[PDB]
C-alpha cells in the first residue's frame, strides 16, 4: 500500500546524518592514513603544539601508530573493557654527544574508539560523546549593556586554551583592556610593542593622555606585571601557545575579512598582529560609518558546532602535558641507568586524563539506545553545557533572555524541554556537510542541478520557501521568500534561471531535525504540543509486535538503517540461511554467516531482538527486521483504533481508556533485561563464596531451582527468590542468650556464615536468558583487585500492560491507563467491532491545540478503505484530501452491510434525526446520503456495550497511533514500612533488600502544619523517623497491640547538638523555669 | 594509614614496574605476569595484597552522605528479640520450676550465667542423674509442644 | 465526611479543641476496654463485612459518635491527670 | 523531666576539657596497614588499645566483661557511640587560634 | 572572651566507614577526619619542633599552621585546601557548603526528614464513592499496615503467635 | 494454556533451524483453537513430529481424532534444515482471560 502524496522530491535526507559522530573519528583522527598528511588538526597538531618537553637534555616527539585493538568488540561487552585501540609514538631523544635513541615509538599507551554504529564503548558500557557550540573565535566588540559605550570583546582559540582580552572605552581611564583574567590601560601595551607615539598616532587614530608611559620598550613590561596575580609576558601572545587562534577560519579567517586584512596565527606575537585592527576599527567604527557592529546576538554566523574530535582531543594537548612537567621530574633525578626516551613516557598520566574522560565527563550522557532512533538524536542533540562556560541550572548572571529562539532554521525550535530548556535540541535534516568542521551550512536550491550551502549564515540575496512551482517555475508573482529574519511577501527574483542566489526549501522537512519530520500533520499543533511529542518518541518501547503508522513520513526508509537497527546488504544476493538464529549468505564475494542478537541487552530496558524475514533468494535490499520494525518501515508503536468522546470520565483531566482485548492478542507487552552484579570481595576475616549449600535456611526452594551457586536457564523467578546464594564466614554478633533455648530446643544446632545471599530486589518475578561467572587471576578477567569472582545473572521481563503505564501518542497526549475493558463493555459498532481505544478531548485537545485528529479519519480509511499511507510535512495530505478518500471508504463499508444484510436501522437512523437538529446532515435523500457524510469527516453511528442504547451524536472513530512510553509502573513504584533505617544518617534508607525513601522535606512539612496535625507532625521526626528506640517503641508498640505509641525523642537534632558542640558552642537543653537544667540524652 | 617503608619502597616497585613492562609490551600486563618481573616469594596473591591496601585510594571522601547502607542496631532485629524473650516467657509456662529453673541456669537464660551442670546440681540438691534425665526431660516437653504449635519461626533473627 | 461532623465543629469552641476531645476519649475508650462507651443497644456502630459483623476495631469513630449522647463533658475538670485512672479498677 | 528554653552559647576552653572529659590527642592513624580498624591514637575506642584489659572499671554493673585479648563486653561491638555524642580533648596547648570569630567583626576587631 | 583557642574538640563517630559493592565499584572512606588530620599533626609537630631549639622566623611560620590548621574543621572560607593535592579541585566539606551550612545537614535534617510507612504509586481517577475514598493497591497497601496486620490476626484465627506473621507474607 | 519444546528452555529464548523463535511460535499458537467430542474430556494433549525441510502447520500434528482442529494452514513455523520440534502443547476449555497465572 504504498500511496505517495508529497509532490516534487530531490536532494535526499542528507547521507545519512551520523556524521557529527564519525565527523570526528577519522576526519579530525587521522590514524588509519599515513604519517605523513594531515595538517595539524586534533592530535595531529597537539603533538607539535606540545612543545618537545625542555629540561644537552632534549625529547622529540615522531609519528604515532594504533590500532590493533587487544580486545576485539563483543568480547567487551561480555566483560567489560572499552573497544579501546592503542598507540605509540617514536621518541628520539637529543643532548650532549651522539644524541639519538630513536625507541620504538615508546610503546604508550590505549584509546578507547567509536563504532562503525555511531556512539562509544567504555567498560561495556556503550555510550556518547555529545557536541558543544559556543561563540567561535574572531571579534566582537558587543554592544555596551552597561552605558552605550560600544567597546570591544576579543575570542579565545577554543575554551581550554587561551585568554580573553577586550578594551573598555570608560571614563577614569579611556580604554582598560582586559586580559582574560585583567584590567589595564591598553595604551600601557602598545607602548611596549613598537609602535608607542607618532609611529601610532596620526597614522590610525583619552588617547594618549597618559602617554607619559609612552616613552620605552619596556617601561610596563614590568610596570604591568606589578598588578597582576601578587604583586606572565611570556604567553598571552608572544610564542604559539596561549594566545594563538588557528585551524583554516576564526582562529584564523577572522581578520581576513572582517579586521581588514593581514593575518598571523595568534595576536601580538613584541610584534603585535591584530590589536591594531582591532581600535585602528574601533576608532573608524565608533562615530564613523562602517557598523557592522552585528553583535553574536547568538547569530550561528558566530557560533561554533564542534564535532567530539576536539572536544576530548583538545583536552588531549592538556594531557600530553600533564606527562610534560611529569617527566621534566625524570631529567632530575634517578641516574642515566633510569634515563632514556622509554623511560619518562609512562601509560599513567596520560590514559587517566583521558578515560577519567569517557567514564564520567558528564557529555558522556551513556547512550540512550532506547529504541533504534532516540539513541542517534544522541549522536546529534547538541548542547552548548558541559565543560565549555554557558552551563549549569537555571541561570548564570543571564541565561533566560538568552538562549532563547535565534536565527538558525538549520535547527528545530520543538526539542528541548522546559528546564535546562534551549541549552539542548539537535541538528537538522539538511544541514552539515563538506564544512561541518566550522559553523553549521544548510542545504540550499538554486533553480536546477546545482546546490550550495555557504553556511547558515547566507543572508544574502534571500530565499524561497517551498511554495508553488511547475517544472522550475511556479506563477505565484509573489515569490514566498525570506530576507534575514523578516518575512517580506516577496520579488520573484525574476529568472528561472538560478534562485536569488539561493531560495528553495529545497524540500520542506530541512527546517526540522529528524525527531521531528516523523510525525502525521506536524503542521497542525501548537509548538509546544509538538515538542511534548519530539521528545516521547524518545522514550519508545520493543512491543515485539511493533506496526509502523498508518500515517507516516518515508523518512522511515532512513530512520532505521542509518541507525543500524535492523541489516542491511552488499552487492550480490541469493540467501539459502537456517534462520533460527543467523542468516544464510550471498554470492558475489563468496559466503558469509550472519549473527543478529538474541535479545540482548540495552542501556535501560529496551532488550533488542532481530527477527527476521526471507525464505529462499531474493537480494533486492533489506536483511532481518529490527528491534521496533516492519519491513524497513520505522515501526515504533502500536496503531490500534481509537475515538473521541467521554465514558464514566475513566478519561479525566487527561487519561485513556484500553480494553482487554489489548491483551488477548497481547498487543502491548515487552521486554527489560536487568544485569544483576553480585560479589563476594574476601577480607581476611570473613571469605565470602557461593556454594550451593546455603546455611540455616535450607530447603527445597532451593536445592532444586539454584544448586551449585547458579541457577540453570529457564528457571521462573518471584521476589525474594535467590539469585546467587551465597556464604561468608562472618562473625559479627556472636552467640545469643535465650536464643540458646532454641538452637537445640528443636536442634539445628548453630549456624556459622551469616545467610549472605543475593535474593531478587524488592519485587522481579522473570526468567533468566542466562548467568555468567568470573574470576581472579584470570587473563581476561579485569575485576577490581583483592577480589575474586563476579556473578552477573541476566533476567528480562516479558513486561505487559497492566494499570499506570503512559501511552501518549505523535502530537501530544500522553495516556495512563484508566480502567480497561472485558470486551463486552466498549463501543460496539454497528459490526461487532469494539473500540479498542478511546481518549476523550479536553485536556490538550481544545487546550493547548493540535491537528493529528486527521490521523483517525483518515485512519479509518485503513480498517476499511484497506490502503496505508504517506503525509509529508508542510505538504501534500489536507482537509480536502481525507474527503476523496473517505469517498470510496463510506461506499465501501456502507457497501457491505448494504448488500451483506442490512442499511438503516431504528437506532442507526434515529440518531441523524438530532444530526440535523443539531447543526450537521442536511435534510436529504433517506438515511444513505445523510448516514454518510456523517462518515467523510465525523464517525458513524456507534453503540454502547453498556446500556446498549446508541451514542446520540456524530461520534468520532479512527484507527491512529499508541505509543506506551518508558514510564512504566512496575518499574517507577517503591512501597514499604521500616524497612530502611539508616545510619549515620539515623534516617531512612537502608537494606539489602529493600531501598525506597520517601522524602517530606519541607513545604509538605508547612501544609501538614497548617492544620493541627500535632501528634501527626510531630509524628514525622518522632518515631517514625529518627525517635531510635521511637522506632521499636513503633513496630513493637502496634506489633504488641494498641498503645499511644511512647511520646517522642529526636535524634537529628541530638547530632546536631554534638555536630554543634563541635565548635566552642553548649546546648544546655535548658529546663522550664530557668534553674530546672535539662540536659538530656546523656545516657538513659 | 601506616606507610612504613614496607609497601612505598614496594608499591613504587610494581607501580614502576608495570610501567617499566608496559612500554615493553604495549598492554597493561596482568597481577601474576608482574610475579617474574619481580622475584622470590612474589606470586600474584602478594602482588595484589599491596595494590588492595593503599597508595592514594581510600576512596575521595564524600562526592555523590555519597553512600547509604545500614544495619548496625537494625530497627526491626532489636524489635522481633523482645519477641523471642517474652515469647519463651510464655513458652516456658507450661513447665515446672525442676526442669524450667533448670534450664534458665544451664543454657544461661536467667542472666547471663551459664552455670555448669554441677552448679545446677548443688543448688538443686539431688545429684546429675535425676537432674539429666530431667534435662532431656526438657527439650522433648518442649519441642513436643511446637510441631503442634508453631514458633518453629522464631529461629531466623 | 464524617458522620455528624457538622454537629461537631460548631457545638464546641473551635475546630481543634474538638477533633482533641475526640482521640482521646478512644484510647481512653475502646483501647481502655472495648465495653466502656456509653452507647448502650445497637446505635453502636458495627461493620457488617464480608459474612460476619463486629464492632470496627477503629475505636476513634466510636467516640466522634459517642459525642451524640448528652454524656461526657469537655473541660479544665478533675486536674488529677494521674486519677483518670482512678476508674482504671472500676472498670478494671 | 521534660525539656524547655534552650539554652547554648559559648563554653570557654576550661569547658572543653569538660566535654573533652577526656580521650585525644596523640596521631591519628586512619587504622593499619593490616586490621583496618583501631589505631591506638584516633578514632580509638576511648579506652581500647589492642587489650587495655581495663577502663570497665568505671561502669558500675549491667553486664560482664574483660575478656582479654580482642575485645570484651566493650561498646566496639555493641553500644560503639550508639549514634551518641563523643567528645575528643584535643592536646592543643599551641599558642593561640580563633573560632572564625566570625564575618562580623567580634570576638575581636570592636572589643 | 574565651574565644581565643586552646582545645579544639572533634569527634570520631561519623567517620568508620567502610567497603561499598555492586554494579561496577567498590572501596570506602570519610571526610572531617582527613580534614582533621591537618590539625593534630601540626599541633603535633609544633611542640617536637621548638623543643629541639628552633629559634625565631620557624617558629610562628609553623605554630601559626595550627591557626590556619585550625580554619579547617571549622569553614574552608579563604584559599581552599582540596583534596587530591596539588589536587585542582573539590571542596573539604568544612561546616561550609554542608554540616551547619544550607541544603547539606540542617537544611536538610529540620525538614528533609523522612516517614517510614511512606511510599509512592501512579495515578488513576474514576468514580468511587469520591471522597474519604482512594485507590491504593491490595499488596502494595498490605506493607503499610503489615504491623496492626499481625495483631488482627492474633486472637482472631488467621495465625498463632505474631512470631510467624511476617512469616506468611513471604 | 502449556507448550514445551526440547532444545528449549525459555519463552524468550531461541530455536536453531527456526526463523520463528520461540515467542513468535506462541504468538501463533494462541490463536489456535479446537474442539472437544464429549464433555468428560477436561482439557488434553497434543503433539507434532515436526521435521526437517517443510512448511509446518496445525493438522501436522497427533492425527488423533475425539478433538478436530478447525484451523488448517495457521503458519506455526518455518525451519529449513535444523529439523527438531517434536512438542508437549497443552490445550484447555475455560470462560474468559487467564494469562501468566494458570500455569499448566
Ligand atoms: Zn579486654
Amino acid at each position: 500500500e504504498i500511496k505517495r502524496f508529497g509532490r516534487i522530491r530531490e536532494v535526499i535526507p542528507l547521507p545519512p546524518l551520523t556524521e557529527i559522530q564519525v565527523e570526528s573519528y577519522k576526519k579530525a583522527l587521522q590514524a588509519d592514513v599515513p604519517p605523513e598528511k594531515r595538517e595539524n588538526v586534533g592530535i595531529q597538531a597537539a603533538f607539535k603544539e606540545t612543545f618537545p618537553i625542555e629540561e644537552g637534555l632534549v625529547l622529540d616527539f615522531l609519528e604515532y601508530r594504533i590500532g590493533d585493538p587487544p580486545f576485539s568488540q563483543d568480547e567487551c561487552r561480555e566483560k567489560d573493557l572499552t573497544y579501546q585501540a592503542p598507540l605509540y609514538a617514536r621518541l628520539q631523544l637529543i643532548h650532549k654527544d651522539t644524541g639519538l635513541i630513536k625507541e620504538d615509538e615508546v610503546f604508550l599507551g590505549h584509546l578507547p574508539l567509536m563504532t562503525e554504529d555511531g556512539s562509544f564503548i567504555i567498560n561495556g558500557a556503550d555510550r556518547v560523546i555529545v557536541s558543544q557550540i559556543h561563540r567561535s573565535p574572531g571579534v566582537y566588540f558587543t554592544p555596551d549593556p552597561a552605558r552605550p559605550g560600544r567597546y570591544i570583546a576579543s575570542i579565545i582559540p577554543l575554551p581550554k586554551r587561551g585568554p580573553w582580552i577586550d578594551l573598555e572605552v570608560e571614563a577614569s581611564g579611556v580604554v582598560t583592556m582586559k586580559v582574560n583574567k585583567r584590567k589595564f590601560p591598553l595604551v600601557l601595551l602598545l607602548r611596549v610593542l613598537g609602535y608607542d607615539q607618532e609611529t601610532l598616532v596620526r597614522e590610525l587614530s583619552g588617547l594618549l593622555d597618559e602617554a607619559v608611559l609612552a616613552m620605552r620598550p619596556e617601561e610596563a613590561m614590568v610596570r604591568l606585571f606589578t598588578l597582576l596575580r601578587p604583586g606572565l609576558a611570556y604567553l598571552f601572545g608572544l610564542l604559539a601557545d596561549p594566545k594563538r587562534y588557528d585551524l583554516g577560519e576564526a582562529g584564523r579567517y577572522k581578520a581576513e575579512e572582517k579586521l581588514g586584512v593581514g593575518l598571523s596565527g595568534r595576536t601580538l606575537v613584541f610584534k603585535d598582529e591584530v590589536f591594531l585592527p582591532t581600535l585602528r576599527y574601533l576608532f573608524a567604527l565608533t562615530a564613523g560609518v562602517p557598523g557592522h557592529e552585528v553583535d553574536d546576538i547568538d547569530h550561528l554566523g558566530n557560533r561554533r558546532i564542534r564535532t567530539v574530535g576536539e572536544l576530548m582531543a583538545d583536552q588531549f594537548r592538556v594531557g600530553l602535558a600533564r606527562l610534560a612537567r611529569g617527566v621534566r621530574e625524570r631529567m632530575v633525578m634517578g641516574s642515566p641507568d633510569t634515563l632514556t626516551p622509554a623511560k619518562l613516557v609512562n601509560s599513567r598520566p596520560l590514559e587517566a586524563a583521558l578515560r577519567e574522560f569517557f567514564s564520567r565527563s558528564q557529555l558522556s550522557q551513556f547512550k540512550d539506545e532506547t529504541n533504534p532512533l532516540s539513541s542517534l538524536r544522541h549522536k546529534r542533540r547538541i548542547s552548548a553545557l558541559g565543560p565549555g562556560g554557558l552551563t549549569r541550572e537555571r541561570a548564570g548572571f543571564d541565561v533566560r533572555d538568552v538562549h532563547r529562539t535565534h536565527y538558525g532554521r538549520i535547527c528545530p525550535v520543538e526539542t528541548p524541554e522546559g528546564a535546562n530548556i534551549g541549552l539542548i535540541t539537535s541538528l537538522a535534516a539538511y544541514a552539515r556537510v563538506d564544512a561541518l568542521g566550522f559553523i553549521r551550512t544548510p542545504y540550499r536550491r538554486v533553480k536546477n542541478g546545482v546546490v550550495t550551502e555557504e553556511v547558515v549564515y547566507m543572508t544574502a540575496s534571500e530565499e524561497d520557501r517551498y511554495t508553488i512551482a511547475q517544472a522550475n517555475t511556479p506563477l505565484e508573482g509573489d515569490r514566498i521568500a525570506t530576507d534575514r529574519v523578516v518575512a517580506r511577501r516577496r520579488g520573484e527574483p525574476v529568472i528561472v534561471a538560478p534562485e536569488e542566489v539561493e531560495f528553495m526549501d529545497v524540500s520542506p522537512k530541512q527546517v526540522f531535525s529528524l525527531n521531528t519530520n516523523l510525525i502525521p500533520f506536524l503542521e497542525h499543533d501548537d509548538a509546544n504540543r509538538a515538542l511534548m511529542g519530539s521528545n516521547m518518541q524518545t522514550q519508545a518501547v520493543p512491543l515485539i509486535r511493533a506496526q509502523a503508522p498508518v500515517v507516516m513520513t518515508g523518512l522511515e526508509e532512513r530512520v532505521v538503517r542509518d541507525s543500524l537497527a535492523a541489516l542491511y546488504a552488499e552487492e550480490d544476493g541469493e540467501v539459502v540461511k537456517v534462520d533460527g538464529t543467523r542468516i544464510a549468505v550471498r554470492y558475489e564475494d563468496g559466503r558469509l554467516v550472519h549473527p543478529l542478537r538474541r535479545y540482548a541487552r540495552s542501556n535501560q530496558g529496551t532488550a533488542f531482538d532481530q527477527r527476521p524475514r526471507v525464505r529462499v533468494g531474493q537480494r533486492v535490499d533489506l536483511l532481518a527486521d529490527g528491534p521496533a520494525s516492519e519491513e524497513g518501515f520505522l515501526a515504533l508503536g502500536q496503531n490500534v483504533l481509537v475515538a473521541i468522546m467521554p465514558f464514566d470520565g475513566y478519561n479525566f483531566e487527561d487519561a485513556i481508556v484500553i480494553s482487554e482485548e489489548l491483551l488477548k492478542r497481547d498487543f502491548y507487552t515487552s521486554i527489560h533485561i536487568e544485569r544483576y552484579e553480585i560479589e563476594a570481595r574476601d577480607t581476611k576475616l570473613g571469605p565470602e563464596r557461593i556454594t550451593r549449600d546455603i546455611p540455616h535456611l535450607s530447603e527445597a526452594a532451593l536445592r532444586d531451582l539454584d544448586e551449585e551457586g547458579i541457577v540453570r536457564i529457564g528457571a521462573e523467578v518471584k521476589p525474594g527468590d535467590i539469585l546467587v546464594g551465597r556464604t561468608s564466614f562472618k562473625g559479627e554478633q556472636e552467640p545469643s542468650p535465650e536464643e540458646r533455648l532454641l538452637r537445640s530446643i528443636f536442634g539445628e544446632k548453630a549456624r556459622d556464615v551469616k545467610d549472605t545471599s543475593l535474593r531478587v530486589p524488592p519485587g522481579e518475578g522473570g526468567i533468566v536468558v542466562g548467568r555468567l561467572r568470573l574470576r581472579r587471576g584470570d587473563p581476561g578477567v579485569e575485576l577490581k583487585p583483592g577480589v575474586r569472582e563476579v556473578v552477573r545473572v541476566f533476567v528480562a521481563q516479558k513486561r505487559k500492560l497492566q494499570v499506570g503505564d503512559k501511552l501518549a501518542n505523535r502530537h501530544g497526549n500522553k495516556g495512563v491507563v484508566a480502567k480497561i475493558l472485558p470486551v463486552e463493555d466498549m463501543p460496539h459498532l454497528p459490526d461487532g467491532t469494539p473500540v479498542d481505544v478511546i481518549l476523550n478531548p479536553l485536556g490538550v485537545p481544545s487546550r493547548m491545540n493540535l491537528g493529528q485528529i486527521l490521523e483517525t479519519h483518515l485512519g479509518l480509511a485503513g480498517y476499511f478503505l484497506g490502503q496505508r499511507y504517506i503525509s509529508p510535512v508542510f505538504d501534500g495530505a489536507t482537509e480536502p484530501e481525507i474527503k476523496e478518500l473517505l469517498a470510496e471508504a463510506f461506499n465501501l463499508y456502507f457497501g457491505k452491510r448494504q448488500g451483506e444484510g442490512f442499511g438503516v436501522d431504528k437506532r442507526e437512523k434515529e440518531v441523524l434525526a438530532r444530526a440535523e437538529k443539531l447543526g450537521l446532515v442536511s435534510p436529504g435523500k433517506s438515511p444513505e446520503e445523510q448516514l454518510k457524510e456523517l462518515f467523510d469527516l465525523g464517525k458513524v453511528v456507534l453503540y454502547d456495550g453498556r446500556t446498549g442504547e446508541p451514542f446520540e451524536g456524530p461520534i468520532v472513530v479512527g484507527q491512529m497511533f499508541i505509543m506506551k512510553l518508558y514510564h512504566m509502573v512496575e518499574d517507577k513504584m517503591h512501597a514499604r514500612s521500616t524497612g530502611p533505617y539508616s545510619l549515620i544518617t539515623q534516617q531512612p534508607l537502608g537494606g539489602k533488600a529493600q531501598f525506597g525513601g520517601q522524602r517530606f522535606g519541607e513545604m509538605e512539612v508547612w501544609a501538614l502544619e497548617a492544620y493541627g496535625a500535632a501528634h501527626t507532625l510531630q509524628e514525622m521526626l518522632t518515631i517514625k523517623s529518627d525517635d531510635i528506640e521511637g522506632r521499636n517503641a513503633a513496630y513493637q508498640a502496634i506489633i504488641k497491640g494498641e498503645d499511644v505509641p511512647e511520646p517522642s525523642v529526636p535524634e537529628s537534632f541530638r547530632v546536631l547538638v554534638k555536630e554543634l558542640q563541635a565548635l566552642a558552642l553548649d546546648v544546655q537543653t535548658l529546663d522550664e523555669k530557668d534553674n530546672p537544667v535539662d540536659i538530656f540524652e546523656g545516657l538513659a | 594509614i601506616r606507610i612504613p617503608v614496607h609497601m612505598v619502597e614496594t608499591i613504587n616497585k610494581l607501580s614502576r614496574t608495570a610501567r617499566q613492562l608496559q612500554q615493553e609490551l604495549g598492554r597493561e600486563p596482568s597481577y601474576e605476569e608482574i610475579a617474574e618481573a619481580m622475584g622470590p616469594g612474589w606470586d600474584a596473591k602478594r602482588v595484589e595484597e599491596t595494590l588492595k591496601i593503599a597508595q592514594e585510594p581510600v576512596s575521595l571522601e564524600t562526592p555523590i552522605d555519597f553512600i547509604p547502607d545500614e544495619n548496625l542496631p537494625s530497627p526491626v532485629e532489636a524489635a522481633a528479640q523482645s519477641l523471642l524473650s517474652e515469647e519463651l516467657e510464655k513458652a516456658l509456662s507450661k513447665l515446672s520450676e525442676r526442669e524450667a529453673m533448670v534450664l534458665k541456669l544451664r543454657k544461661g537464660l536467667i542472666d547471663g550465667r551459664e552455670h555448669t551442670l554441677e552448679e545446677v546440681g548443688a543448688y538443686f540438691g539431688v545429684t546429675r542423674e535425676r537432674i539429666r534425665q530431667i534435662e532431656n526431660k526438657a527439650l522433648r516437653k518442649l519441642k513436643y509442644h511446637e510441631s503442634r504449635t508453631r514458633k518453629l519461626r522464631d529461629f531466623l533473627e | 465526611a464524617e458522620p455528624g461532623i457538622d454537629k461537631l465543629f460548631g457545638m464546641v469552641d473551635s475546630k481543634y479543641r474538638l477533633t482533641v476531645v475526640v482521640a482521646k476519649r478512644a484510647q481512653q475508650l475502646l483501647r481502655h476496654r472495648f465495653k466502656n462507651t456509653v452507647l448502650e443497644p445497637e446505635e453502636r456502630p458495627k461493620m457488617r463485612t464480608l459474612e460476619g459483623l463486629y464492632d470496627d476495631p477503629n475505636a476513634v469513630t466510636w467516640a466522634m459518635k459517642e459525642l451524640l449522647t448528652g454524656r461526657l463533658f469537655f473541660g479544665e475538670n478533675l486536674v488529677p491527670e494521674d486519677r483518670l485512672q482512678k476508674e482504671m479498677e472500676r472498670l478494671y | 523531666k521534660e525539656v524547655r528554653k534552650v539554652r547554648i552559647a559559648l563554653a570557654s576552653p576550661e569547658k572543653i576539657r569538660s566535654w573533652s572529659y577526656g580521650e585525644v590527642e596523640k596521631p591519628e592513624t586512619i587504622n593499619y596497614r593490616t586490621l583496618k580498624p583501631e589505631r591506638d591514637g584516633l578514632f580509638d575506642e576511648r579506652i581500647f588499645g589492642p587489650i587495655k584489659d581495663y577502663e570497665c572499671a568505671c561502669g558500675k554493673y549491667k553486664r560482664q566483661r574483660f575478656e582479654g585479648k580482642v575485645c570484651e563486653r566493650c561498646g566496639v561491638e555493641v553500644t560503639r557511640s550508639i549514634v551518641r555524642r563523643y567528645r575528643m580533648g584535643h592536646i592543643e596547648l599551641a599558642t593561640p587560634a580563633a573560632h572564625i570569630w566570625f564575618v562580623k567583626d567580634v570576638p575581636s576587631k570592636i572589643g | 572572651p574565651e574565644w581565643m583557642i586552646l582545645e579544639a574538640v572533634p569527634v570520631l563517630p561519623p567517620d568508620l566507614r567502610p567497603m561499598v559493592q555492586v554494579d561496577g565499584g567498590r572501596f570506602a572512606t570519610s571526610d572531617l577526619n582527613d580534614l582533621y588530620r591537618r590539625l593534630i599533626n601540626r599541633n603535633n609537630r609544633l611542640k617536637k619542633l621548638l623543643a629541639q631549639g628552633a629559634p625565631e622566623i620557624i617558629i610562628r611560620n609553623e605554630k601559626r599552621m595550627l591557626q590556619e590548621a585550625v580554619d579547617a574543621v571549622i569553614d574552608n572560607g579563604r584559599r581552599g585546601s582540596p583534596v587530591t593535592n596539588p589536587g585542582s579541585e573539590r571542596p573539604l566539606r568544612s561546616l561550609t557548603d554542608i554540616l551547619s551550612g544550607k541544603q547539606g545537614r540542617f537544611r536538610q535534617n529540620l525538614l528533609g526528614k523522612r516517614v517510614d510507612y511512606s511510599g509512592r504509586s501512579v495515578i488513576v481517577v474514576g468514580p468511587q464513592l469520591k471522597l474519604h475514598q482512594c485507590g491504593l493497591p491490595k499488596r502494595m497497601a498490605l506493607e503499610l499496615f503489615k504491623p496492626f496486620l499481625l495483631k488482627k490476626m492474633e486472637e482472631k484465627a488467621f495465625a498463632p503467635n505474631v512470631k510467624a506473621a511476617r512469616r506468611m507474607l513471604e | 494454556t502449556s507448550v514445551y519444546i526440547e532444545d528449549v528452555l525459555h519463552e524468550f529464548s531461541t530455536i536453531p533451524g527456526v526463523k520463528e523463535d520461540v515467542v513468535e511460535i506462541i504468538l501463533n499458537l494462541k490463536e489456535l483453537v479446537v474442539r472437544f467430542l464429549d464433555p468428560k474430556m477436561a482439557s488434553t494433549t497434543l503433539i507434532l513430529r515436526a521435521e526437517g525441510p517443510k512448511e509446518v502447520r496445525a493438522g501436522d500434528f497427533t492425527p488423533s481424532a475425539d478433538v478436530e482442529i478447525m484451523n488448517p494452514d495457521l503458519h506455526i513455523a518455518t525451519l529449513e534444515e535444523g529439523g527438531k520440534l517434536y512438542m508437549e502443547v497443552r490445550v484447555d476449555r475455560g470462560v474468559g482471560y487467564v494469562p501468566a497465572e494458570r500455569h499448566g
